[PDB]
RNA sequence: UCCCCCGUGCCCAUAGCGGCGUGGAACCACCCGUUCCCAUUCCGAACACGGAAGUGAAACGCGCCAGCGCCGAUGGUACUGGGCGGGCGACCGCCUGGGAGAGUAGGUCGGUGCGGGGG
RNA sequence: UCAACGGAUAAAAGUUACCCCGGGGAUAACAGGCUGAUCUCCCCCGAGCGUCCACAGCGGCGGGGAGGUUUGGCACCUCGAUGUCGGCUCGUCGCAUCCUGGGGCUGAAGAAGGUCCCAAGGGUUGGGCUGUUCGCCCAUUAAAGCGGCACGCGAGCUGGGUUCAGAACGUCGUGAGACAGUUCGGUCUCUAUCCGCCACGGGCGCAGGAGGCUUGAGGGGGGCUCUUCCUAGUACGAGAG
RNA sequence: UCCUAAAAGGUAACGGAGGCGCCCAAAGGUCCCCUCAGGCGGGACGGAAAUCCGCCGGAGAGCGCAAGGGUAGAAGGGGGC
RNA sequence: UAGCGAAAUUCCUUGUCGGGUAAGUUCCGACCUGCACGAAAAGCGUAACGACCGGAGCGCUGUCUCGGCGAGGGACCCGGUGAAAUUGAACUGGCCGUGAAGAUGCGGCCUACCCGUGGCAGGACGAAAAGACCCCGUGGAGCUUUACUGCAGCCUGGUGU
RNA sequence: CAGGCUCUGGCGACUGUUUACCAAAAACACAGCUCUCUGCGAACUCGUAAGAGGAGGUAUAGGGAGCGACGCUUGCCCGG
RNA sequence: UGAAAAGCUAACCGAGCCCGGAGAUAGCUGGUUCUCCCCGAAAUGACUUUAGGGUCAGCCUCAGGCGCUGACUGGGGCCUGUAGAGCACUGAUAGGGCUAGGGGGCCCACCAGCCUACCAAACCCUGUCAAACUCCGAAGGGUCCCAGGUGGAGCCUGGGAGUGAGGGCGCGAGCGAUAACGUCCGCGUCCGAGCGCGGGAACAACCGAGACCGCCAGCUAAGGCCCCCAAGUCUGGGCUAAGUGGUAAAGGAUGUGGCGCCGCGAAGACAGCCAGGAGGUUGGCUUAGAAGCAGCCAUCCUUUAAAGAGUGCGUAAUAGCU
RNA sequence: CGCGGGGUGGAGCAGCCUGGUAGCUCGUCGGGCUCAUAACCCGAAGGUCGUCGGUUCAAAUCCGGCCCCCGCAACCA
RNA sequence: AAUGUAAAAA
RNA sequence: CGGAUUGGGGUCUGCAACCCGACCCCAUGAAGCCGGAAUCGCUAGUAAUCGCGGAUCAGCCAUGCCGCGGUGAAUACGUU
RNA sequence: UGAAACUCAAAGGAAUUGACGGGGGCCCGCACAAGCGGUGGAGCAUGUGGUUUAAUUCGAAGCAACGCGAAGAACCUUACC
């Protein structure tokens, strides 16, 4: 009875949370597609993935129609 | 109808939205209890209501069964019960209102109402329409 | 017009079981899936063993005398 | 300090849809033309250039309206970490802390930061 | 298509009833157990049928449950073995009662019967066919009940079937072989230790020793039935009965 | 790929459903431009549905293929290099 | 195809019809929808032969209704000699529970003075045999082939003699 | 001391042979039929070989195969 | 070797016996011996001709090094799509409104129209369902920061392992039949290894509790206090009459107790009991028949203080009795 | 309960793999030869591709489910 | 390059 | 070319031209491009071809019939 | 070697006349051959089959029925309705 199929797991989702120190460049968030955008020193991959480009700290912000945008208020 | 093959069982936890109140007609039948209500078991009360008051007002039956019943023909393991033997039932949880019956005379809905409660599975209620509405 | 099936309705036939016969080992000898439906109204009967299962016994033999008592009533 | 308009950002529908009214003096639009820069899979529609005359019609700014959209409590219940009791069960009840969705009352035709022209 | 995708060789299919060793109750077949879908019985509702009339008798559509005889699910004791069908012997228990006993209702005149309720005491035949269980049949009966006891009973018996080795038919396979398909053949173990049981003794006891004769607490055995005659050819019935 | 999976990640069964063993020199990079589906009305052949004009129409289209997430403030359609 | 056919082949199947019988899933005759006869793994038939397998009748009988009596050799008792398998240890009862789901051994209840002899086979999941069935082991072995690879044997070109 | 008989089916023609110790048969064998190989230092078998059997035989003979007295008969298909 | 059974070849032949290779190999079974002391697992995951075997990880333990970091907890910040609920997307859905297409009649041939106690898209209101639907959405969980927290906590290197059959219970799901001492995951827990101790008659895992040894001391836990059997035949207020308690369901019934609402009655109720209980009527319709009284449709007035176009029986149909 | 093959004008078969167009034979209908019918000759018509659903621009043809026909299979106890 | 039944002779 | 069909207007017979006459004029202008299998006629003033008349009868659905003349061929090896 | 039941009113010989022959011989006719034109296609006219209708009056049936009775059907005719 074909059904037994699945695909492995690809655990995704937020990696580093908001008020967390992060080194230069290192991801801050897996996601699908873009349920999350960009910000303040934070581009993204081809897999859509979220990642540090300075240090310092993640914060998050809502922007309604605009989207949830990710980014991190560095420090020196 | 249409939907998609076979649904998993789940469970009936309290009678929450299991219920309601009396929508249209002049009695009805609630669920004091909680079961899957099957099919047949629904014409079953409705064919016994009509045939009671022959050529007779209006029966509601404001309860559907859509869940799909698997069942096993006398076997063992492989895959999931080609199912629906059954067929399919209706979750009805302690408070539903099942069936309206309008146009007749108390002694009719009374009767006829009580006569369909012989064919459900579980304990039930007759109810007037006290008034309370929205 | 027709009356076919109104005839196999439970109450007028009889079902008996009884241990298989020939081989099956210890199979045979302990389990009962010989399978003889009596036809009562009519006598005719038709009985069946030639599967392992009573179940699947009962199922054929009741298919075949169908088809028997189908014949005699068409005849009638 | 104030008011009008212009360009820009912010909160991201209480800012929106529609209805009604309103301003061209400055600003902005439309308008005149297409020689030139440049442009249409065809059309100066659009983008682009030169430029008075006309106009506030369209667009837009402003304001009033709730009919639609959008926001929307309170109380109360569902459910529920943690603790305990009951029915064979399908299940149900109590204590302690948490507590919605829906619907109701009601709110809304926005608010504000910077810069520039205009009295 | 190292696709058996972490890929054993560069390079590989069957068969064994002629079979063998190591292991497993970690895992099937028997039985028990748990479960009770299937099974057997009972019940709620009452459309409808029965001239009328829902239960004399019956019951659509659907609902609740009991029992643990069948089919099955699971894999829990048991693979340093719990022998498996049928018959035979001996049984014993249940009661959902086949007969005899008692009773209500009846669409019970009588006789006879229908159906429900009470009721195990005892009873529940002989033969043909088949390994059979089951069933059909012959001739009877008061009746020819159902079921539990490892589908009771192989340290009691049998061994027809079923499960070894031989041989064959059909039949599948190139084949060796194979088949809840058939067919003929085929090795069932003198000694009972304990419990239990059937009998029979020895000892001591029964607060004097002795011979004889009883009491009956407790227990056990048995508890079946038909036919004809009288009452009376009466009641009953048009009569036949 | 999605569900089961109990709002972190993970998570089983011979549980429920469906795909992959490719394709594209443009279906790739960039610069500029552009915005659907669909509904109503008007239109010669067409005709439910070609193409044309109007209005309404925030994403129900589209994104080579399964499904999901995303998405017109482009990832979608066109062009130049 | 001939022939044969519910068959040493027929699942349905006790096929249907006829014979035999009081009554016949067998037997025998017949028909033919042959699951799945069939012509040298021969087809059909056949006198005789067979400790082969099936059906029937007569005869005769303890095979049986259904048992009884009787004889000898055991078994029993006394004298002589005197084993065996088995054996955790025992001071080893019934029911209803119970427990790893079949209890002398736990729970409750009931019954029971101690020890033997003759006799029975229900239990001690009784003895015996590290289950033959079944599965497991990257265990073994016998066998097959158009499984793989190899060898004998054979055939064959070149060459030596 | 010393046969119970009769009728009627199946299998196998028949006397024989066999699973020493669970199978005596419808199993093997058999006379007989057919196919096929073999010209003789035969073919075939045993052996590395020499050699031996075949046979001190010669196609009415010898090896291999299947069928299995006897009677009647034994059809069609040469793609693999 | 075999007139063939794989028969026989020195009492067991699918390849004899002896000796040797030999201590073949055996991911299998069995067995493995003195004492005391501290700690103490696992039956998961990944891969595996792997599944009753292994390799790595996880969990145990020892040695050396690190020094408040660990569990748990308070505050704060972010991530989440569940229980619930919802119907805005995808679908499902009962009734009605509205309205394309279809069905069927009158009316037609020029094609048109009008009906429709029919079928039905779209749309609307009413009402509802959904693991793989979500406009919405908790308790909670996860992680970072800050603080409490010196514990057989935590971290780092390294020596030694065992374990990779798990089991039951509570809760949350799939499978199953809302069966199973069933199965398969998740969180927890106890047995495993606590078959040690008290409770539950007995009984791994249910309730109580973590046994270093001794005591003819003491308090309590669950449970229990009439006797076997420790301790109250304790006190007060109810209920139950079945031995219910001593463990079964729809469904049933003037069992008994308690609360509540409704109506009747001293202008006389409920019961019983005496009288009428009527008239067109024989209601109309069907039916062989249908007289309140089979089946179908239904709502008059008159005598009165009163009597239903009728409650149940009954006759063929009446009357009847009520 | 499994696995494999198939449902196409009135009959029997093709087409489907590798989607655009449904072909062959008999039969049917019209006409002719014959005295007439058969044969023979000339011309023509006829198919919802089992049904429901999907993928596609497009389905007999591809994918999924139900229904019917055929072939195998159903062992150890 | 086949076949045409079945009631006609004062 | 061919003149069918249809519209429109009109004459004449006959009591009467819807069904159903014949003709005229305008307009409309069809299939048909030489015909499958098959099949008819004719041997010389014949076929082919082109007109004229008559019977009938109001008129005429006559392209029909009976008769008349005008122009005027082809080809018959042979009897399978 | 050799019946019967049953059943038929014949079976049958030779010869005669005739018809027939995918027998023969001799012989003929627009019979074929040679040759010219034509139906079968189209339109219309006309008769007939069939169906239709209130009735569509009836007869004629291969050759030798089908522009044939009909050398004149609007009503007359006309037998039909
Ligand atoms: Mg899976
Ligand atoms: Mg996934
Ligand atoms: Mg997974
Ligand atoms: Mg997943
Ligand atoms: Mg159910
Ligand atoms: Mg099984
Ligand atoms: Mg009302
Ligand atoms: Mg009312
Ligand atoms: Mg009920
Ligand atoms: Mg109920
Ligand atoms: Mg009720
Ligand atoms: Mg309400
Ligand atoms: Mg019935
Ligand atoms: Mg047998
Ligand atoms: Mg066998
Ligand atoms: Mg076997
Ligand atoms: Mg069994
Ligand atoms: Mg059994
Ligand atoms: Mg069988
Ligand atoms: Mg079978
Ligand atoms: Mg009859
Ligand atoms: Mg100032
Ligand atoms: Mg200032
Ligand atoms: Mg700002
Ligand atoms: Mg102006
Ligand atoms: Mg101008
Ligand atoms: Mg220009
Ligand atoms: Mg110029
Ligand atoms: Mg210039
Ligand atoms: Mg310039
Ligand atoms: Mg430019
Ligand atoms: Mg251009
Ligand atoms: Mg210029
Ligand atoms: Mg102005
Ligand atoms: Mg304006
Ligand atoms: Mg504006
Ligand atoms: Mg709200
Ligand atoms: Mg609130
Ligand atoms: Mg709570
Ligand atoms: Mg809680
Ligand atoms: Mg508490
Ligand atoms: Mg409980
Ligand atoms: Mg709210
Ligand atoms: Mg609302
Ligand atoms: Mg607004
Ligand atoms: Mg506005
Ligand atoms: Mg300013
Ligand atoms: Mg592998
Ligand atoms: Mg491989
Ligand atoms: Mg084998
Ligand atoms: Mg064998
Ligand atoms: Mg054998
Ligand atoms: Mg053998
Ligand atoms: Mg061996
Ligand atoms: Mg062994
Ligand atoms: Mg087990
Ligand atoms: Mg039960
Ligand atoms: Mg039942
Ligand atoms: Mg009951
Ligand atoms: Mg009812
Ligand atoms: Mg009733
Ligand atoms: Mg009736
Ligand atoms: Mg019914
Ligand atoms: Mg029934
Ligand atoms: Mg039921
Ligand atoms: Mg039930
Ligand atoms: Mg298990
Ligand atoms: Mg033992
Ligand atoms: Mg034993
Ligand atoms: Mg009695
Ligand atoms: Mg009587
Ligand atoms: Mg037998
Ligand atoms: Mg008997
Ligand atoms: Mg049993
Ligand atoms: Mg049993
Ligand atoms: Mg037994
Ligand atoms: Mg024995
Ligand atoms: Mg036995
Ligand atoms: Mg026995
Ligand atoms: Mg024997
Ligand atoms: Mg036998
Ligand atoms: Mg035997
Ligand atoms: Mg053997
Ligand atoms: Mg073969
Ligand atoms: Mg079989
Ligand atoms: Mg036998
Ligand atoms: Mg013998
Ligand atoms: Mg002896
Ligand atoms: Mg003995
Ligand atoms: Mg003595
Ligand atoms: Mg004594
Ligand atoms: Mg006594
Ligand atoms: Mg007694
Ligand atoms: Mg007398
Ligand atoms: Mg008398
Ligand atoms: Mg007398
Ligand atoms: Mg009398
Ligand atoms: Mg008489
Ligand atoms: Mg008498
Ligand atoms: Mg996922
Ligand atoms: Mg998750
Ligand atoms: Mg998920
Ligand atoms: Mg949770
Ligand atoms: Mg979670
Ligand atoms: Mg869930
Ligand atoms: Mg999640
Ligand atoms: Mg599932
Ligand atoms: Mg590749
Ligand atoms: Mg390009
Ligand atoms: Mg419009
Ligand atoms: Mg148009
Ligand atoms: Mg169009
Ligand atoms: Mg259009
Ligand atoms: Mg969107
Ligand atoms: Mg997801
Ligand atoms: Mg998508
Ligand atoms: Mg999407
Ligand atoms: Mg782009
Ligand atoms: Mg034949
Ligand atoms: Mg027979
Ligand atoms: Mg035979
Ligand atoms: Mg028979
Ligand atoms: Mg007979
Ligand atoms: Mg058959
Ligand atoms: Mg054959
Ligand atoms: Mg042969
Ligand atoms: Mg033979
Ligand atoms: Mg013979
Ligand atoms: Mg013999
Ligand atoms: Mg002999
Ligand atoms: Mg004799
Ligand atoms: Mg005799
Ligand atoms: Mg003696
Ligand atoms: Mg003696
Ligand atoms: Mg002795
Ligand atoms: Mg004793
Ligand atoms: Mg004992
Ligand atoms: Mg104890
Ligand atoms: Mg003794
Ligand atoms: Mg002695
Ligand atoms: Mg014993
Ligand atoms: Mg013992
Ligand atoms: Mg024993
Ligand atoms: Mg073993
Ligand atoms: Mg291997
Ligand atoms: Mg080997
Ligand atoms: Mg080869
Ligand atoms: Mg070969
Ligand atoms: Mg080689
Ligand atoms: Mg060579
Ligand atoms: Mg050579
Ligand atoms: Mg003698
Ligand atoms: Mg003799
Ligand atoms: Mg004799
Ligand atoms: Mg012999
Ligand atoms: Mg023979
Ligand atoms: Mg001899
Ligand atoms: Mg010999
Ligand atoms: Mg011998
Ligand atoms: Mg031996
Ligand atoms: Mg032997
Ligand atoms: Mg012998
Ligand atoms: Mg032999
Ligand atoms: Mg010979
Ligand atoms: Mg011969
Ligand atoms: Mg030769
Ligand atoms: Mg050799
Ligand atoms: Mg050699
Ligand atoms: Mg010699
Ligand atoms: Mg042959
Ligand atoms: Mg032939
Ligand atoms: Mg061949
Ligand atoms: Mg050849
Ligand atoms: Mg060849
Ligand atoms: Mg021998
Ligand atoms: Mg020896
Ligand atoms: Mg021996
Ligand atoms: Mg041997
Ligand atoms: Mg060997
Ligand atoms: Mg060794
Ligand atoms: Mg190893
Ligand atoms: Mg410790
Ligand atoms: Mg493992
Ligand atoms: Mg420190
Ligand atoms: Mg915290
Ligand atoms: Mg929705
Ligand atoms: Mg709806
Ligand atoms: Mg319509
Ligand atoms: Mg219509
Ligand atoms: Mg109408
Ligand atoms: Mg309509
Ligand atoms: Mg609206
Ligand atoms: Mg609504
Ligand atoms: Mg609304
Ligand atoms: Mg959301
Ligand atoms: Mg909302
Ligand atoms: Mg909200
Ligand atoms: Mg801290
Ligand atoms: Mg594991
Ligand atoms: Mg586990
Ligand atoms: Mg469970
Ligand atoms: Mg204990
Ligand atoms: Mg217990
Ligand atoms: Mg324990
Ligand atoms: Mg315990
Ligand atoms: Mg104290
Ligand atoms: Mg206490
Ligand atoms: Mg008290
Ligand atoms: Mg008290
Ligand atoms: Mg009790
Ligand atoms: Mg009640
Ligand atoms: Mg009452
Ligand atoms: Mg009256
Ligand atoms: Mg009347
Ligand atoms: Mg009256
Ligand atoms: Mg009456
Ligand atoms: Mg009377
Ligand atoms: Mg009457
Ligand atoms: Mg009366
Ligand atoms: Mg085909
Ligand atoms: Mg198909
Ligand atoms: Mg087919
Ligand atoms: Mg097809
Ligand atoms: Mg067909
Ligand atoms: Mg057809
Ligand atoms: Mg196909
Ligand atoms: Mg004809
Ligand atoms: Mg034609
Ligand atoms: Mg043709
Ligand atoms: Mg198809
Ligand atoms: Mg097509
Ligand atoms: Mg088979
Ligand atoms: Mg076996
Ligand atoms: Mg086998
Ligand atoms: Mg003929
Ligand atoms: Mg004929
Ligand atoms: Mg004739
Ligand atoms: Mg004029
Ligand atoms: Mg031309
Ligand atoms: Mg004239
Ligand atoms: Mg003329
Ligand atoms: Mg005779
Ligand atoms: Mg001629
Ligand atoms: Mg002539
Ligand atoms: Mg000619
Ligand atoms: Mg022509
Ligand atoms: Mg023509
Ligand atoms: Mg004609
Ligand atoms: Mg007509
Ligand atoms: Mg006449
Ligand atoms: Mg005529
Ligand atoms: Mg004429």
């Amino acid at each position: 009875t074909k059904n037994g199929r699945d695909s492995q797991a690809k655990r995704l989702g937020v990696k580093r949370y908001e008020g967390q120190v992060v080194r230069a460049g290192n991801i801050l968030v897996r996601q699908r597609g873009t349920r999350f955008k960009p910000g303040k020193n934070v581009g993204m991959g081809r897999d859509f993935t979220l990642f540090a480009l300075v240090d310092g700290v993640v914060e998050f912000q809502d922007r309604g129609r605009l989207g949830r945008y990710v980014h991190v208020r560095p420090l020196a | 109808r249409m939907k998609y093959r076979k649904q998993q069982r789940g469970r009936l936890k309290g009678a929450t939205k299991g219920g309601d109140y009396v929508a249209f007609g002049d009695f009805g039948l609630v669920a004091l209890e909680p079961a899957w209500i099957t099919a047949q078991q629904i014409e079953a009360a409705r064919v016994a209501m009509v045939r009671h008051f022959r050529r007779g007002g209006k029966i509601f039956i404001r309860i559907f069964p859509d869940k799909p019943y698997t069942k096993k023909p006398l076997e063992v393991r492989m895959g999931k019960g080609k199912g629906n033997v059954e067929g399919y039932v209706a979750v009805v949880k302690p408070g539903r209102v099942m069936f309206e019956v309008a146009g007749v005379t108390e002694e009719q809905a009374m009767e006829a109402l009580r006569i369909a409660g012989h064919k459900l599975p579980i304990k039930t209620k007759i109810v007037r329409r006290d008034a309370y509405d929205e | 017009d027709e009356e076919v099936e109104v005839v196999l309705k439970p109450e007028e036939l009889r079902i008996d079981v009884m241990r298989a016969s020939g081989p099956g080992g210890q199979g045979v000898n302990t389990t009962d899936s010989a399978v003889r439906v009596v036809h009562l109204p009519t006598g005719i009967t038709v009985t069946c063993q030639t599967t392992r299962s009573q179940i699947k016994n009962k199922e054929l033999a009741l298919k075949i005398l169908k088809a028997r008592l189908y014949e005699l009533e068409r005849k009638k």
